[PDB]
């Protein structure tokens, strides 16, 4: 029998859940430091998969009998049960990501937001959404019984049957599986863009003319300067797309300029084309130009002066005449550790004196800039660098939230097919309906498998609890 | 269709 087959896969699923999603239950509640923000949508997930593993043996002998004989009150509750599992489990995902979002891409501005009360008032709002969206399967759960006297527990809509069969499989389709997935998947996007856009991505390495210049490019943002000159050089690492936001980073291991050579990051705007410095360091000569204001950022203090280039090379080409923006540091900026550049301190410092940047932002770097001097330097360049603690957890329930699209989608799929169709169903797609639904169920039985092989907090609570060996 | 989430 292909009962026997699914029933002996329903009651093996819900052994493995029930194990699984107690024991994450359990870890979360009796250590401290399990407690956490991510775990604590996690906890609900695991609450409506238990939830939902409970139901489960009674589905199962519906199969195995294929006859309902619990009664209209086990029903009702197992078909919230299911219900539950459906859209709190995905509701619970989105919150999720939304979390991860929120606490990569904007950790800055959010981060009140981001506290335990208001994750725990936010899931006592997953439920309330989620117990608003099953009331079509609440209300209306109910024992249909067929001709030859076999019930079956189900959704009575009131109308004729189908009437209400397309209907319904739509909302839970725009409900349970796009819009949430619309949500989630748009999440990640921003969060790809952020985490893309941490690192230097350009290298530039430009020695005119005579002397020595040995240019090294190093992992990461590392790149070191070896000059002894009698051209102009530029080297340095940086982003080939520039941003009035971007707060640089940089350490300049070695600045030991012996001549002319600026410490700087510089970059350019075109509409219109000009060109800007921020000067940190210099050798033996400090640039100025038209005097304009001060402004004061990261510590130190800077005299803003404006150039203008006539007939001079540029990116827009090799004679054309452009402004030049500058910062420049009253004294110079001590090296040897990690400083910061707040880029925007100084955008806004231009601005208000009427120097405005262009609307379409060139290469912005972190140069070291010789003219005809000797000198050697070692600086490293970054912008907002990742929390690896905080990388594995987005990585987990990147994961969690793909497991979760590959178990669901053949059953959406399955479903929004079913309301085109014209022929009764045939075995093989009768085979196809049930195992696409295994597929659902099975989905609640991997989260906990995947936490003790995605999160190490996960793991050693799992071994603490049923004490296995914890071996370094 | 089927009779719930199950064709039997």
């Amino acid at each position: 029998t292909s009962n026997a087959v699914l029933t002996f896969i329903y009651f093996v699923v819900c052994i493995i859940g029930l194990c699984g999603n107690t024991l994450v239950i359990y870890v979360i509640l009796r250590y401290a430091k399990m407690k956490t923000i991510t775990n604590i949508y996690i906890l609900n997930l695991a609450i409506a998969n238990e939830l939902f593993m409970l139901g489960l043996p009674f589905l199962a002998m519906q199969v195995a009998l294929e006859h309902w004989p619990f009664g209209k009150a086990i029903c009702r509750v197992v078909m919230t049960v299911d219900g539950i599992n459906q859209f709190t489990s995905i509701f619970c995902l989105t919150v999720m990501s939304i979390d991860r979002y929120l606490a990569v891409v904007h950790p800055i501005k959010s981060a009140k937001w981001r506290r335990p009360r208001t994750a725990k008032m936010i899931t006592m709002a997953v439920w309330g959404v989620s117990l608003l969206v099953i009331l079509p399967i609440m209300i209306y759960a109910g024992l249909r019984s067929n001709q030859w006297g076999r019930s079956s527990c189900t959704i009575n809509w009131p109308g004729e049957s189908g009437a209400w069969y397309t209907g319904f499989i739509i909302y839970t389709f725009i409900l349970g599986f796009l819009v949430p997935l619309t949500i989630i998947c748009l999440c990640y996007l921003f969060i790809i863009i952020k985490v893309k856009s941490a690192s230097t991505d350009y290298w530039q390495n430009w020695t005119f003319g005579g002397g020595i210049v040995n240019a090294v490019n190093g992992s990461g943002g590392n790149y070191s300067v070896n000059w002894s000159n009698t051209g102009n050089f530029v080297v340095g690492k940086g982003w080939t797309t520039g941003s009035p936001f971007r707060t640089i980073n940089y350490n300049a291991g070695v600045w030991a300029p012996n001549g002319n050579g600026y410490l700087t990051l510089y970059g350019w705007t075109r509409s219109p084309l000009i060109e800007y410095y921020v000067v940190d360091s210099w050798g033996t000569y400090r640039p100025t130009g038209t005097y304009k204001g001060t402004v004061k950022s990261d510590g130190g203090t800077y005299d803003i002066y404006t150039t203008t280039r006539y007939n001079a090379p540029s990116i827009d080409g090799d004679d054309t005449t452009f402004t030049q923006y500058w910062s420049v540091r009253q004294s110079k900026r001590p090296t040897g550790s990690n400083a910061t550049i707040t880029f925007t301190n100084h955008v806004n410092a231009w601005k208000s004196h009427g120097m405005n940047l262009g609307s379409n932002w060139a290469y912005q770097v972190m140069a070291t800039e010789g003219y005809q001097s000797s000198g050697s330097s070692n600086v490293t360049v970054w912008s907002s660098k990742r929390k690896k603690s905080e990388k594995k957890v987005t990585r987990m329930v990147s994961i969690v939230v793909a497991v979760f699209i590959f178990c669901w989608l053949p059953f959406y799929i399955f479903n929004v097919s079913s309301v085109s169709m014209a022929i009764s169903p045939t075995p093989a797609l009768k085979g196809m309906f049930d195992f696409v639904v295994v597929l659902t169920y099975a989905n609640s039985c991997a989260n906990p498998i995947l936490y003790a092989f995605l999160d190490d907090n996960f793991k050693k609570s799992f071994q603490n609890v049923l004490c296995l060996v914890k071996v370094s | 269709f089927x009779y719930x989430k199950t064709c039997x």
